[PDB]
């Protein structure tokens, strides 16, 4: 009988963590892109060409 | 050839901090908005109570 | 440490400019010549003050390389020409 | 979109039917607008039928005042339907295309015959009349959201450049509104939440003071030809009139709550006429629903109560919106891994740059305790 | 008491907890070099506030389901006094039925 009262909330709350889950992937690979940038630059090989792409 | 390149050059750094600044922002409004929901069980000392009720006791 | 160039600085130093802000700050208080972090930015003394970054050999932690379904945007347009094609 | 030879014949062989469906169309059009016409002179207020003025406060030019000029017949369902309106708006673009065209050809006589084959290769500029199968309305579908998408961009950084520039939102919530107005189509905005920014560009710039480059680039964003631009008030008054038409037909959906029963190649035609909906997104129905629905909510309950929608400007940002695609990247993360400045490492290093990586290379800490010392010696030797 | 059942909703999604939670230690696991130690009153990085989040969410979930571990929700999920004191009722009430149904059967 719980089970059936607590349905409808727990998949909304799993599909929300989803959705959460593929919201902050982008984040983090935007954090590796610029850390790779950040690597080149120090290394005097980065042109802004390739920054701003 | 020259002069717009050199604007938009210019313009990069202050675009990319403020974007920067713009996500960061949004993640803080992500776990502000998070709040543990602790929900509320009707108790069984009353379902006790109303057994016993029915017993006719 | 190869001789190549770094973001350009336009002759300014980023201390005083009018946009400095949006130059991180190093622990030694300088500020960078760029959106990137530099340790080892220096400031030279002319008739006018210019903020100089010198390249070289350093190690970061790189994040491993993740999905091209995250990064990767293909909303592409015929008359959209990359800045690559167009140097 | 680029002029193509396929698009060239596919015009060419549906000249003559597309000019007679054109005048089909109106004629049709030309009936539903005397009877939108009589009801807006015989029911309309009295600031609406006299064209009240509306003067600029620092040059005292007159343009159309959304408030004033600007009127929502509620009882308009009586004389007019709901599919009326969107085909005189239909035909209203390509009337005014067609227009354009024919002022060209009638200015150069027989000189326009070239022009007028790059006119027909390319579906930007032809009217919906000229396609006759599904396939090539898709094409030209295309075309036009293609044009959409060129245009849309500028002027919604036109309008956030300018505000953010000379002027900053005044309390917390207007700045959120702000921010989250201009967001990319790749994700969600909450029309409550974007909704105060309309009073505070009411604030900085309403409608009747539109510039005439933010101007050129909506009529650009809204598939309305630009050559000749001339005075603002005339393109202005075009934009006018297709929106007044518009918040009509919404107003009468709203109330009849039509968009539920209207089929699916219908609600998409009503969304794209607002500019919410690209073909090239292969938009389902529910998708198509829920920007409906936000559309509304934008509007306002104040919509529907008095039939006084937000800034203009505004709108027309908040619903390009959706043309505002992400920024392209293409290409695989490895490419980081290559060097920019290869072609340089045959040069060396001079000896300024060698001096330069001596003193703030690793051993930057040495040299400069090295010189200063040095220096403080050498002042007290002077001293 | 409770209510009428709610009305049934469709997942947008298809996925199981167990595959969630697989995924969010993928995720935080290529991140744990670059991932920072910090203090109470400092601030929080990325890392930290994504991590806080994913696991905040987890264990509300779990705790609804009833895979109640005291630990983990203390950790993650338990951030006010107020949800402390309601986690310290909730500890009481599973030991005392544990208790109760072992000396019933006893
Ligand atoms: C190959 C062809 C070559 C062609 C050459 C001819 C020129 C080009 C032709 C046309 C080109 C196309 C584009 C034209 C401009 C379009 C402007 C526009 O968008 O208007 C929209 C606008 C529509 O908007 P709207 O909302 O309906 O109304 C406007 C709002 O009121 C707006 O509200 P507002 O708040 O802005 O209100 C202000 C508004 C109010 O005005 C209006 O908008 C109302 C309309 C204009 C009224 C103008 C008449 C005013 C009274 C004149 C009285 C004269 C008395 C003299 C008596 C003499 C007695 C001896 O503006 C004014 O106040 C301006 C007033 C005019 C001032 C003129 C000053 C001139 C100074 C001269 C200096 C010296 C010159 C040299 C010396 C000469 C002497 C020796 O259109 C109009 O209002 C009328 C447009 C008329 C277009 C021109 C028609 C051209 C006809 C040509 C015929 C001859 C051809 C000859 C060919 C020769 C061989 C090739
Ligand atoms: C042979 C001599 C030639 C002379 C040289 C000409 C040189 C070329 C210049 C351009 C000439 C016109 C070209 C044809 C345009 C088509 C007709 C038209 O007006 O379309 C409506 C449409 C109205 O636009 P709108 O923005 O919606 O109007 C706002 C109003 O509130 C709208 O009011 P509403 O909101 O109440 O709604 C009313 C609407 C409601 O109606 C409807 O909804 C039904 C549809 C009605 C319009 C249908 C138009 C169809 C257009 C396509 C036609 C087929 C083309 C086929 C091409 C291929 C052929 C093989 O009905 C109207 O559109 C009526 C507009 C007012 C009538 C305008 C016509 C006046 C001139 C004709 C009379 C001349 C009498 C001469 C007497 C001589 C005495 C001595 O016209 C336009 O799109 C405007 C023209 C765009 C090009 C402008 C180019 C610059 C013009 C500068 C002129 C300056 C003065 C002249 C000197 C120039 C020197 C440089
Ligand atoms: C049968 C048909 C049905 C009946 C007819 C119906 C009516 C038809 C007519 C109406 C049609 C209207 C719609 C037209 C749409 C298409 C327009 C267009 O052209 O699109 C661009 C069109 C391509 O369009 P698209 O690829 O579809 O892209 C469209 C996009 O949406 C891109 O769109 P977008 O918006 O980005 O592009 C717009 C672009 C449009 O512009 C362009 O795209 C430029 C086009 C030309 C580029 C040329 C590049 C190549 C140059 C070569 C140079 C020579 C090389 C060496 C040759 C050696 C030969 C031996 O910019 C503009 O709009 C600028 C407008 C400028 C207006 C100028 C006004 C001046 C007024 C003067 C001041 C007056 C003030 C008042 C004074 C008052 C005084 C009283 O361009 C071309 O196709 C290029 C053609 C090049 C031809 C070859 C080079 C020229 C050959 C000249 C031969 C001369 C022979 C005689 C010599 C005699 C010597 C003595
Ligand atoms: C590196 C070197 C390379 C080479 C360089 C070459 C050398 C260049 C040096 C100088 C360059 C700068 C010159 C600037 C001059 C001053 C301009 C100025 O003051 O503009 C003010 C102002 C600025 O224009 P706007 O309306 O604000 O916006 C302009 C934007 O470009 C609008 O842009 P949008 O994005 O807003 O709209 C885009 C789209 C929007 O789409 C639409 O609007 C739909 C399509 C519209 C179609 C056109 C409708 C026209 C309606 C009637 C217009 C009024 C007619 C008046 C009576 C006729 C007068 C002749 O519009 C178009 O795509 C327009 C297509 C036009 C294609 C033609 C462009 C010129 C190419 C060359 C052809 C002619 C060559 C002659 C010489 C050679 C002879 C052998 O101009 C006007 O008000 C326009 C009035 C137009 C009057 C007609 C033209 C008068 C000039 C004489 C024409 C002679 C024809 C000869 C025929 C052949 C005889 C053999
Ligand atoms: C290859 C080259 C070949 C040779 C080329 C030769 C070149 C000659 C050089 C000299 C030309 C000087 C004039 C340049 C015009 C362009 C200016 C311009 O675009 O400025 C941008 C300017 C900047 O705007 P914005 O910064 O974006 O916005 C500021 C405001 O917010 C804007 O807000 P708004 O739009 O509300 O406010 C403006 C509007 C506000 O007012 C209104 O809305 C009310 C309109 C009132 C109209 C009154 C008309 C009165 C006419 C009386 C006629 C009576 C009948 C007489 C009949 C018998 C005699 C013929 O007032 C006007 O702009 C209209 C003023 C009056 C227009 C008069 C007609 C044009 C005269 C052109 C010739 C001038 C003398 C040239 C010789 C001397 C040169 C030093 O925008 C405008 O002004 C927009 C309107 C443009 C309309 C004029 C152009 C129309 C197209 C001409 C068609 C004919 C083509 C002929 C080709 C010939 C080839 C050889
Ligand atoms: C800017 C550049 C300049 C150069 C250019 O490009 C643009 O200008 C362009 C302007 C072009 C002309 C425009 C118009 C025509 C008439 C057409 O005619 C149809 C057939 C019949 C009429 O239907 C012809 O029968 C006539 O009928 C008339 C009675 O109706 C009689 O009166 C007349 O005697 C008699 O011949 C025959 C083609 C021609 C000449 C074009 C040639 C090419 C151009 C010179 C282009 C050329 C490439
Ligand atoms: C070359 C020129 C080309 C012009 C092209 C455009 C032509 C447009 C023609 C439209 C004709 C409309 O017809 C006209 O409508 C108006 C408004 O309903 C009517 O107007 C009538 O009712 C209104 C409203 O109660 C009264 O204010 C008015 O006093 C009365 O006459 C006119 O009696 C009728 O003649």
């Amino acid at each position: 009988t719980l089970q059936q009262y607590r349905r409808a909330s727990q998949d909304k709350r799993l599909d929300d963590l989803v959705d959460l889950l593929e919201r902050f992937k982008p984040v983090l690979a935007r954090e590796a892109i610029m850390q790779r940038l950040t690597i080149k630059h120090l290394e005097g090989q980065l042109g802004v060409w390739r920054y701003m792409d | 050839d020259i002069m717009v390149p050199s604007f938009v050059y210019n313009k990069l750094p202050v675009i990319h901090f403020l974007q920067e600044k713009r996500a960061e922002q949004k993640l803080r409004r992500v776990l502000d908005e998070t709040y543990t929901e602790w929900t509320e069980e009707l108790d069984q000392a009353h379902v006790t109570d109303a057994i016993t009720r029915s017993l006719n006791i | 440490v190869g001789n190549g160039p770094t973001f350009s600085t336009g002759g300014e130093c980023m201390n005083t400019c009018d946009i400095q802000n949006a130059f991180p700050m190093n622990d030694r208080g300088v500020r960078s010549s760029s959106p990137f972090q530099e340790p080892n930015t220096a400031i030279y003394d002319s008739y006018l003050a210019w903020t100089y970054f010198q390249p070289m050999d350093v190690h970061i932690e790189k994040l491993p390389a993740p999905e091209a379904k995250y990064y990767q945007r293909h909303t592409k347009k015929p008359w959209d020409v990359s800045s690559t094609e167009l140097t | 979109m680029q002029g193509s030879w396929s698009v060239l014949k596919k015009n060419c062989s549906n000249f003559f039917p597309g000019l007679l469906a054109f005048a089909q169309q109106t004629q049709e059009a030309y009936g539903i607008w005397l009877r939108i016409y009589n009801r807006q002179q015989k029911y309309g207020p009295t600031d609406f039928v006299e064209q009240s003025e509306t003067f600029s406060p620092d040059y005292h030019k007159r343009f159309h005042s959304q408030d004033k000029n600007m009127w929502v017949d509620k009882e308009l369902c009586t004389e007019v339907s709901q599919k009326e309106v969107a085909r005189l708006m239909t035909y209203k673009l390509d009337m005014w295309r067609m227009a354009h065209c024919a002022g060209a050809l009638l200015a150069t006589g027989g000189y326009a015959i070239p022009f007028g084959l790059f006119w027909l290769a390319n579906d930007t500029w032809v009217p919906s009349s000229f396609n006759l199968t599904g396939e090539e309305l898709r094409a030209w579908r295309e075309a036009q959201d293609l044009y959409r998408y060129r245009s849309a961009p500028s002027y919604l950084t036109d309008t956030k450049w300018h505000f953010d520039f000379h002027a900053y939102p005044w309390n917390e919530t207007q700045e959120r509104a702000w921010d989250d107005l201009f967001e990319k189509n790749d994700v969600r905005r909450d029309p409550k939440v974007v909704r105060p920014a309309a009073e505070m560009y009411d604030g900085f710039i309403k409608f009747e003071l539109i510039r005439r480059k933010s101007l050129r680039h909506l009529c650009r964003s809204m598939n309305i030809p630009t050559f000749p631009m001339l005075a603002r008030l005339c393109n202005g008054t075009r934009v006018r009139d297709y929106w007044n038409l518009a918040w009509c037909e919404d107003y009468m959906v709203i109330t009849q709550r039509l968009h539920e029963s209207m089929t699916d190649e219908e609600l998409y035609d009503y969304a794209w006429r607002r500019y919410l909906a690209p073909y090239d997104k292969n938009l389902n129905r529910e998708q198509l629903m829920e920007r409906v629905e936000d559309y509304f909510e934008f509007l306002g309950p104040d919509f529907v109560a008095h039939g006084k929608a937000p800034n203009l400007v505004i709108l027309t940002n908040y619903v390009l919106g959706y043309y505002n695609d992400p920024a392209y990247l293409e290409g695989d993360i490895s490419e980081l891994d290559k060097n920019d400045y290869d072609h340089l490492a045959s040069w060396g290093k001079d000896a300024f740059l060698r001096r330069l990586e001596f003193e703030n290379g690793p051993l930057r800490d040495q040299v400069e305790a090295h010189t200063q010392r040095l220096l403080a010696e050498r002042a007290a030797i002077a001293k | 008491y409770k209510g009428e059942v709610p009305p049934h909703y469709t997942r947008k999604s298809s996925a199981t907890i167990e595959q969630v939670e697989k995924e969010i230690d993928a995720l935080l696991g290529g991140a744990e070099k670059l991932r920072k130690t910090s203090t109470d009153d400092q601030p929080m990085d990325k890392l930290t506030l994504m991590e806080r989040c994913l696991r905040h969410a987890l264990w509300s979930y779990h705790k609804e389901e009833g895979r109640y571990d005291f630990d983990q929700i203390g950790r993650w999920v338990v951030y006010t006094p107020e949800d402390e004191v309601k986690l310290a009722q909730l500890k009481r009430e599973v030991e005392a039925k544990e208790k109760l149904a072992a000396l019933r059967k006893r």
